[PDB]
């Protein structure tokens, strides 16, 4: 069965920059049956390139493709913001049909620090018997970021769950959500709750806190 | 406007059965190989089944014996009959039109299948307001934490759709057979609490819709 190995896994490109991504097959495959799809976040994949090098309908001329044998590539002549997407290669000369795992293209832009906000458990939730503490880390670049929770000034790792947005279409930044969940009883055995974000845009962490007995 | 519209996807138990439909329009359906693909939660694409113009079917070993693709060249409809389902069959299913060189040139919007023993559960919707002691300046950020629902999806709007800029609604995370997501909105500091902020959370599968106004935290 053909394995298609795409690289790189993820790639960041400056506007105007020439971009080349590669698809490598486990055995020689026929080039008339090698195609590329583009998938924008929240949309279906769409045929982008067929038969190694033929641009599909609607596809701007800055795209192209080439290769033969075990080795194929897709090139974008000048990166545009509208090109932010995951690209998949696919072979159809052997059953079972198979796909590469995709290369995600992202746009470079100026560094931007996260705006950070912490939120205590609502009374509604405590009544139910639980306590979630939420920290938002919004609109930062680049995407690498680290969040540390502390309770009463000690690091806390269990009960934390993180979620990340896709790169934002309007400003090219990323955003993150971090939720620390406790039982009401445990939440009521401590006073101070803190989230700290470490990001390259500052030499000390951003720290946001609250106290269970505040006014 | 060639178009493919998938329907029938939803929640089913492991071992269950489910039939997906794909309604084709704007081209001559009887002249094309038609195909089901699926995209896993990990965003991996997988071939599920093909069917020739003449009804010859093909499958990878993963679903062979379990899924049956069929077609009705007269109503212009493609089917996928699923049975013996597993959690790993959980995915978004795409109806795709095949070409003679084994590319897919037309794709539907997709229909979502969740194979799980978890029960349908409405979300609890909690407000996220800044602590009573929080300090000011310029922009405020508020939120809704939408917790303990099943299955996907929910949809959140702010102010029945009025507020849309400055929103980040985060992908859901699953733990012990339940989903949680949060959504944040950022609005001008003077604009709140003056300008009412409410999140609206709809949960189709539960016939649930709720609204939560974000009230300032107070002594
Ligand atoms: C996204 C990829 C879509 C591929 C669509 C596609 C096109 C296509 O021509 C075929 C497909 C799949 O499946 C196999 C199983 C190779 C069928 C063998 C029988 C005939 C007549 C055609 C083959």
């Amino acid at each position: 069965d053909i394995v298609l190995t795409q690289s790189p896994t993820t790639m960041a490109a400056s506007p105007g920059e020439k971009i080349t991504i590669t698809c490598s097959a486990s055995s020689s495959i026929s080039s008339n049956y090698l195609h590329w799809y583009q998938q924008k976040p929240g949309f279906s994949p769409k045929l982008l390139i067929y038969r190694t090098s033929n641009l599909a309908s609607g596809v701007p001329a800055r795209f192209s493709g080439s290769g033969s044998g075990t080795s194929y590539s897709l090139t974008i002549g000048t990166m545009e913001a509208e090109d932010v997407a995951t690209y998949y290669c696919q072979q159809g000369s052997s059953i079972p049909l198979t796909f590469g795992a995709g290369t995600k293209l992202e746009l470079k832009r100026a560094d931007a620090a996260p705006t950070v906000s912490i939120f205590p458990p609502s009374s509604e939730q405590l009544t139910s018997g639980g306590a979630s503490v939420v920290c938002f880390l919004n609109n930062f670049y680049p995407k690498d970021i680290n969040v540390k929770w502390k309770i009463d000034g000690s690091e806390r790792q269990n009960g934390v769950l993180n979620s990340w947005t896709d790169q934002d279409s309007k400003d090219s930044t990323y955003s993150m959500s971090s939720t620390l969940t406790l039982t009401k009883d445990e939440y009521e055995r401590h006073n101070s709750y803190t989230c700290e974000a470490t990001h390259k845009t500052s030499t000390s962490p951003i720290v946001k806190s609250f106290n269970r007995n505040e006014c | 406007e060639v178009k493919l519209v998938e329907s029938g996807g939803g929640l089913v138990k492991p071992g269950g059965s489910l039939k997906l439909s794909c309604a084709a329009s704007g081209f001559t359906f009887n002249n094309y190989v038609m195909v089901w693909l699926r995209q896993t939660p990990e965003k991996r694409l997988e071939w599920v089944a093909s069917i020739s113009r003449g009804g010859s079917t093909y499958y990878p070993d993963s679903v062979k014996g379990r899924f049956t693709i069929s077609r009705d060249n007269a109503r212009n409809i493609l089917y996928l009959q699923m049975s013996s389902l597993r959690s790993e069959d959980t995915a978004m299913y795409y109806c795709v039109r095949g070409t003679t060189i084994v590319a897919g040139d037309v794709w539907g919007a997709g229909t979502t299948v969740t194979v799980s023993s978890a029960k349908t559960t409405p979300p609890s919707v909690y407000p996220l307001a800044p602590g009573s002691a929080a300090q000011t300046n310029s922009m405020v950020t508020l939120g809704c934490l939408v917790k303990g629902y099943f299955p996907e999806p929910v949809t959140v709007t702010w102010n029945s759709g009025s507020l849309s800029s400055g929103v980040h609604t985060f992908p859901a995370v699953l733990q012990s057979d339940l989903y949680t997501l949060s959504s944040s909105v950022t609005v001008p500091s003077s604009t709140w609490p003056s300008e009412t902020v409410t999140c609206n959370v709809a949960h189709p599968a539960s016939s649930t819709k709720v609204d939560k106004k974000i009230v300032p935290r107070d002594c």
